């Protein structure tokens, strides 16, 4: 007995640690910048979207001003 | 005529409505990026505490 | 074959099997009846939804724990949480697994004598054994000595063990526990508008006292502080919104620990039943109980309690002794870790109480030798 | 009231047939407006709201402010004298009456429905004036389906056509045997 | 009859675009609440963190 605590402790003090550390490094470096980049990408296309829409708004109210 | 007076009508409803609501959808896409910049500029602030932390 | 080490508790099943290091399903013990009527026709609404279901559906339960303090007062929504333990949270048949249930010391013989006779008719496992709740919280620290400090939700009772002989005259059991902390918490959340009625509400009230409170160091320093400044008050959001604040109710919920006396209990802390509990053991193993003190149990994960207790007993205790609070940070499980341990041993492998046995002696066989 | 308040301008419906005509008034021209007091200001300075309508006769008549005053009685029901608050507030005091830990799913799953429900822009009014009362956290969502007029009915047709209903019809026999009081019986 | 053909189709395409809309305005609306629920976890969380820290 108390010869299993080092068995069971020791391991999981480091593996333990660098473990999660790997895994927050790698969640975020797959999280933030993806998202930050996406984000951006989606903001492009929707200013595109707002330019075609302001173009058809005016063209058709234009037309059917009468 | 009555026709095509309802028609007319509720088609220029529609577009005013999906107009306001184009103006949401863009509102609303800018804001959820924002928001999520804002998060991964914390990701990044508990990234470079990773790193410290690398110290283990 | 492997053995099933439940652990009934009161207010959380822990369960899994023998060897692992943590338990494989943990949900709450509640059994909740629909309360109201029901229009939708064809919707497949069920008579009562038991464990962590009756978590989500709650906003139309009424839901109602079946084991009050350690003893078991409703047999029938026990026997219920027992069959989903066994048939949905780990999906092995009884009939082919030894069982090691747990016990709070001091419990009425009834409901241990109930207990295996439904573990062996009902559910007609192979063979079960039944072990104090104590004993394998001092398994799982890896000692052999020392006075452990078991207070769970239903009740909080304190087994001193020396060398592996336990001292069955030293058993102080007291009957406050997490649940009278949580109706407690309920009652002075009153104070400032916040009222918390329905038994489902009581779910919330117990999340809160989970997440904010914890325990004072000094008792009246912290009172005086919160009561000028403001550093304290920490919100916290309800399941719909309306956040509320809580001011110095922080650190009086768990003071009741301390001191019984604000629930109307006349007994004395957590802090002093132990060092009565020591004070009845022999003169010459007071010093190794001293330096091992054991906690364990839910209810001991207050932020700050380890150092309250150890302060609290130095100033009972004789200065010389050196007292040390052992405090590991997996105290929730630590009972089935133990357990587990427990269960995996090769010199225990013929303690379970065999079926025949039972077939011979009736149900009064477990306080026989076979304890 | 819409046949109320049209005696203001000069048409005068009386008959029980004419409330036919008002009827169709207000189910062709009148809508909810998203803000009344900018509506009732900018009703009253331009005249892009006046839209005109052509009686069974001839003799067509122009609808001004009138148009957003008639549906707004069902948020502001002091106007026909009415005591009790708007449906915007019987839906709120509605849900705080249920119990705290269901009340997200009743903010986010709010049904419309009814005939009434069909003016242009409610879905939209509703949903602001919720939104106002309710907590800033919740997400307040507004279900309009487009066929809000026949949706007891479409309803009533899916509930006919179950199989786990079709016991629960009061067949003759039980009503011969305890008169027409079985209805408030099991078989409600 | 061909003014009342062409403003039906008119109608019938903006009501179409008037539904797709809401459903693209619900899915982003459910996706930006989950990332707000989400930074209020990871603030408080971090808050508890601190409160650690100032325990030890
Ligand atoms: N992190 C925590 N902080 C404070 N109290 C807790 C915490 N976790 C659990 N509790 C309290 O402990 C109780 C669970 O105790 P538990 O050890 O599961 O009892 P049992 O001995 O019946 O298993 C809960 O009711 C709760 O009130
Ligand atoms: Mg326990």
């Amino acid at each position: 007995d108390f010869d299993d605590i080092h068995r069971k402790r020791m391991e999981k003090d480091l593996n333990e640690l660098q473990a999660l550390i790997e895994a927050h490094f790698e969640n975020r470096k797959k999280e933030e910048e993806e998202l930050v980049s996406l984000k951006d990408r989606i903001e492009r296309r929707r200013a595109e979207r707002a330019e075609q829409q302001r173009i058809r708004n005016e063209r058709e109210k234009e037309r059917q001003n009468r | 005529s009555d026709k095509l007076k309802e028609a007319e009508t509720r088609a220029e409803f529609a577009e005013r409505s999906v107009t306001k609501l184009e103006k949401s959808i863009d509102d609303l896409e800018d804001e959820l990026y924002a928001q999520k910049l804002k998060y991964k500029a914390i990701s990044e602030e508990l990234d470079h505490a990773l790193n410290d932390m690398t110290s283990i | 074959t492997t053995a099933l080490v439940c652990d009934n508790g009161s207010g959380l099943v822990k369960a899994g099997f023998a060897g692992d290091d943590a338990p494989r399903a943990v949900f709450p013990s509640i059994v909740g009846r629909p309360r109201h009527q029901g229009v939708m026709v064809g919707m497949g609404q069920k008579d009562s939804y038991v464990g962590d279901e009756a978590q989500s559906k709650r906003g139309i339960l009424t839901l109602k724990y079946p084991i009050e303090h350690g003893i078991i007062t409703n047999w029938d929504d026990m026997e219920k949480i027992w069959h989903h333990t066994f048939y949905n949270e780990l999906r092995v048949a009884p009939e082919e697994h030894p069982t090691l249930l747990t016990e709070a010391p001091l419990n009425p013989k009834a409901n241990r004598e109930k207990m295996t006779q439904i573990m062996f008719e009902t559910f007609n496992v192979p063979a079960m054994y039944v072990a104090i709740q104590a004993v394998l919280s001092l398994y799982a620290s890896g000692r052999t000595t020392g006075i452990v400090l078991d207070s769970g939700d239903g009740v909080t009772h304190n087994v001193p063990i020396y060398e592996g002989y336990a001292l069955p005259h030293a058993i102080m059991r007291l009957d406050l526990a997490g649940r009278d902390l949580t109706d407690y918490l309920m009652k002075i959340l009153t104070e400032r508008g916040y009222s918390f009625v329905t038994t489902a509400e009581r779910e919330i009230v117990r999340d809160i006292k989970e997440k904010l409170c914890y325990v004072a160091l000094d008792f009246e320093n912290e009172m005086a502080t919160a009561a000028s400044s403001s550093s304290l008050e920490k919100s916290y959001e309800l399941p719909d919104g309306q956040v509320i604040t809580i001011g110095n109710e922080r650190f009086r919920c768990p003071e009741t620990l301390f001191q019984p006396s604000f629930i109307g209990m006349e007994s004395a802390g957590i802090h002093e039943t132990t060092y009565n509990s020591i004070m009845k053991c022999d003169i010459d193993i007071r010093k190794d109980l001293y330096a091992n003190n054991v906690l364990s149990g839910g209810t001991t994960m207050y932020p700050g309690i380890a150092d309250r207790m150890q302060k609290e007993i130095t100033a009972l205790a004789p200065s010389t002794m050196k007292i040390k609070i052992i405090a590991p940070p997996e105290r929730k499980y630590s009972v089935w870790i133990g357990g587990s341990i427990l269960a995996s041993l090769s010199t225990f492998q013929q303690m379970w109480i065999s079926k025949q046995e039972y077939d011979e002696a009736g149900p009064s066989i477990v306080h026989r030798k076979c304890f």
